[PDB]
């Protein structure tokens, strides 16, 4: 109802647009506190507070990889900060493992990630971003992390 | 690569990301490749020498002859290509790698590497250094056959 | 018209150059072709 | 004129040849340029084709110096062999030139006729001056690569990817297509001629004996066997140029060559009618006439203009038919010849490695005796060694394949050519003798 497109493949909601559909007002006006969008197994975003998603293509304005997590990917189509998407959000890209210089294959014990360090590399480098570093996961490879604004 | 007689057009362009397939999508996730260390940072040229012969279709002959390129990420990864200006582009310059360092290192031989240097000798040596100033000393030998 | 009554000379010179050597050039090829024919308008007699 | 074609030589043309540089400046083809636009037809020619109007023209006198100086003048192809060989990996670019350009193609029918008579063996023994054993070694070394490459030729031109590469050039260009295709037709019949006079001249001149002919052919038939049933495109490996060809693809080109005269010889009395009735033809026919002799301004010429362009355009299809008719003739006489001379050796003189008798013949001469003394005996560098290991398995299955590949269906085809054609020639009833005699070895049976 609320203009929302989404079709791009892995991707899912919460609400689920099928939610999002429900809690669209008899006008078209679509608004949502506390919502997530991901992509399975690669990562997902949370806006902490009300979001309004009217006539809004998710699949052009949020893209998400492996070891890439993004909104409105044309700056010359990026809103002000706090309109839209373009605001805080918490972040999880999955799957975030370093290579194995050796072997090749991507590391995955959590003890032989504590002995590289590599939460406190994630942090550093969230730190390089101006990003708020908030916790890594070795099993999932989750590396979550706060924004203020794309 | 450009050239003298033609500097605003390059000579050959040598792409170091595995991004085929997915096409028409616009540049933003920059921020987030640098925080695990895959941005390029240096490379550097060894001694002229022949093409090993599995890179080639069964038709040729003649021995192709160009130059290896090291080439070094910000994880401390590195990689090869070979580089003719001599030569036809069918194969050539395609990317090796990701090299493997041995022995393993339980650290992962750092995460902060900044310069590379290749020395003129056989087998080469290449010099990787780190901005904590540590340097790794690594003599490159061709890979293994496994029997079946 | 003397742009004219140049150019078509320049033509006319080159012109004429051009069908000596390409008369010359493709009796090059029909030369060692009736060659080519006339040995072997030796050997199978000599086989036969 | 002969006695022009010496007096060039006592001149030195050939000496002088070989001492000029832009034979050697072959431009490099990019082969990614083929997606940079459509250049209109420029007053200034390529580099390449600058590159063309200047080798080609020394290829043709070359070439014409070996066909004037008859054979009785072994300093002529002396001299030619020698500038082969100062261009020497110039010429071995030419011959793996992968390009199906005319020019390409043109480049290797010029060549693959100087190399027919310039790289022949007994050159070398009459070349009586102070050679040095490693200068003569180096010029074995340079025949040897270029005889090599010339065989490869016929399995690239007489086999079975002749039909791939006319229809990666019926895609992709519509414009253009028919002025072009006569020319491409022709040169790769002159590559396939001329490899075939050189393999007839060396199976001439290598033995006066029948027992000491030189094979240049496997007795592998499987060339003419393996086609039966669609399947994919997995890539062919493209065969070493160092790997001798089989007797397959000597009887693949005359199949084809006896496919292509019936196709060459309606073409050529259809070009003839058209010839003799222009001035009936349809105006499009004679514009295209007209536009493959003029590419632009045909709507601005006379009606006599017209004809005139079309008798000449239908009087250049004519001649590059029957030269092609020639060709393909000359190539049915010269696989039968060479077809023949091969199944003989193998059927009568060829003994199968498999015969353990051979046993005390190989031991003594690899180990080690420094210094001395004292000269006279030849020094004969034994090719034979580079022969394939034939079992009697490759001549059992060489008999069942020749009597399969040669069957009557072919044998009939070659004597309905000889019906139409060789009334025309000195020579009638030479098709005839030798499918006669490969008749007859395929009906010995080795007991």
């Amino acid at each position: 109802p609320a203009g929302i497109i989404l079709t791009k493949v892995g991707y899912y909601t919460i609400p689920s647009m099928d939610d999002l559909a429900k809690i669209t007002n008899e006008k078209g006006e679509c608004i949502v506190s506390d919502f997530t969008i991901g992509r399975k197994g690669y990562g997902s975003i949370y806006f902490e507070g009300d979001v309004n998603l009217t006539n809004l293509n998710l699949d052009d304005i949020v893209h998400i990889r492996r070891k890439e997590v993004v909104v409105y990917l044309d700056d010359n189509q990026k809103p002000p900060v706090g309109e839209g998407l373009n605001r805080k959000a918490e972040v999880t890209l999955d799957g975030v493992w370093p290579t194995d210089k050796t072997s090749r294959c991507l590391i995955k014990s959590p003890d032989r990630l504590a002995d590289i360090n590599y939460e406190g590399r994630l942090e550093a480098v969230s730190r390089k971003q101006g990003a708020q570093f908030k916790e890594y996961r070795p099993e999932t490879g989750s590396w979550v992390f706060k924004v203020s604004h794309f | 690569i450009y050239s003298l007689r033609e500097p605003q057009t390059p000579t050959n362009v040598i792409i170091l990301s595995e991004a085929e397939e997915e096409s028409l999508v616009l540049n933003k996730g920059r921020a987030y490749t640098a925080s695990l260390g895959e941005t390029a940072v240096a490379f550097d040229f060894g001694p002229l020498a022949a093409v090993p012969k599995t890179l080639f279709g069964q038709n040729g002959k003649d021995e192709v002859v160009a130059y290896p390129l090291y080439i070094l990420y910000e994880n401390g990864e590195t990689f090869l290509t070979y580089i003719s200006l001599l030569h036809s582009p069918g194969n050539i310059g395609k990317l090796l790698g990701p090299l493997p360092m041995h022995p393993a290192a339980e650290d992962n031989y750092g995460y902060d590497a900044c310069a590379v240097l290749c020395l003129p000798c056989v087998p080469n040596i290449l010099v990787i250094a780190t901005e904590s100033g540590m340097l790794y000393h690594c003599v490159v030998l061709e890979g293994e056959e496994e029997d079946d | 018209i003397q742009g004219f009554l140049k150019n078509e000379k320049d033509n006319a010179l080159l012109s004429a150059i051009e069908e000596s050597r390409k008369r010359t050039f493709g009796m090059a090829e029909e030369y060692h072709r009736e060659s080519m024919l006339v040995e072997w308008e030796q050997v199978k007699q000599r086989i036969l | 004129i002969q006695q022009g074609a010496l007096e060039l030589l006592r001149s030195g043309v050939i000496v002088r040849l070989a001492q000029c540089q832009v034979y050697d400046m072959r431009p490099e083809t990019d082969p990614q340029s083929m997606f940079g636009m459509r250049d209109p037809p420029m007053f200034i020619p390529t580099p390449v084709d600058r590159y063309r109007q200047i080798l080609l023209p020394a290829l043709q006198l070359c070439q014409v110096i070996l066909t004037s100086s008859m054979a009785q003048h072994l300093q002529a192809a002396g001299q030619v062999l020698q500038f082969l060989i100062s261009h020497s990996d110039t010429i071995q670019a030419i011959l793996r030139c992968q390009d199906v350009s005319a020019g390409s193609l043109q480049e290797l029918a010029l060549l693959t006729g100087i190399i027919s008579k310039a790289a022949l063996p007994g050159i070398l023994s009459e070349l009586d001056v102070d050679v040095n054993e490693g200068s003569l070694m180096e010029l074995q070394g340079h025949i040897g690569r270029f005889q090599r490459q010339c065989l490869g030729l016929l399995s690239r031109f007489g086999g079975s990817d002749r039909l791939r590469q006319f229809k990666f050039q019926d895609d992709n260009v519509e414009g253009d297509k028919v002025s072009k295709k006569d020319e491409i037709e022709l040169a790769m019949q002159q590559i396939c001629a001329n490899v075939m006079e050189y393999c007839q001249s060396l199976m001439l001149q290598s033995s006066p004996t029948f027992q000491h002919a030189v094979c240049l052919f496997t007795p592998s038939l499987s060339e003419t066997v393996n086609r039966d049933g669609p399947r994919q495109d997995t890539q062919a490996p493209v065969v070493p140029y160092w790997r001798l060809p089989g007797l397959g693809i000597i009887i693949y080109l005359l199949k084809q060559s006896a496919n292509d005269f019936f196709s060459y010889y309606d073409s050529h009395r259809q070009s003839v009618s058209k010839l003799q009735n222009v001035e009936q033809l349809p105006p499009d026919e004679i514009k295209e006439l007209c536009q493959s002799v003029m590419p632009a301004g045909v709507d601005k010429i006379s009606t006599a203009q017209k004809y005139v362009l079309a008798r000449r355009r239908l009087v250049k299809v004519i001649n590059n038919r029957a030269k092609l008719l020639s060709l393909c003739s000359f190539i049915i006489e010269t696989c039968l010849f060479i077809l023949w001379r091969h199944l003989e050796y193998y059927l009568l003189h060829c003994m199968p490695t498999d015969s353990q008798d051979s046993l005390f013949a190989s031991r003594t001469l690899f180990k080690s005796r420094r210094l001395q003394d004292s000269f006279a005996s030849e020094t004969n560098l034994d090719f034979r060694s580079g022969l394939a290991i034939v079992s009697q398995h490759d001549l059992d299955q060489l008999q069942a394949d020749a009597i399969n590949a040669f069957g009557e269906s072919l044998q009939k085809k070659l004597l309905d050519i000889e019906g139409l054609y060789s009334k025309v020639r000195s020579r009638y009833s030479f098709i005839q003798a030798l499918v006669r005699r490969i008749r007859g070895l395929l009906r010995i049976s080795r007991n």
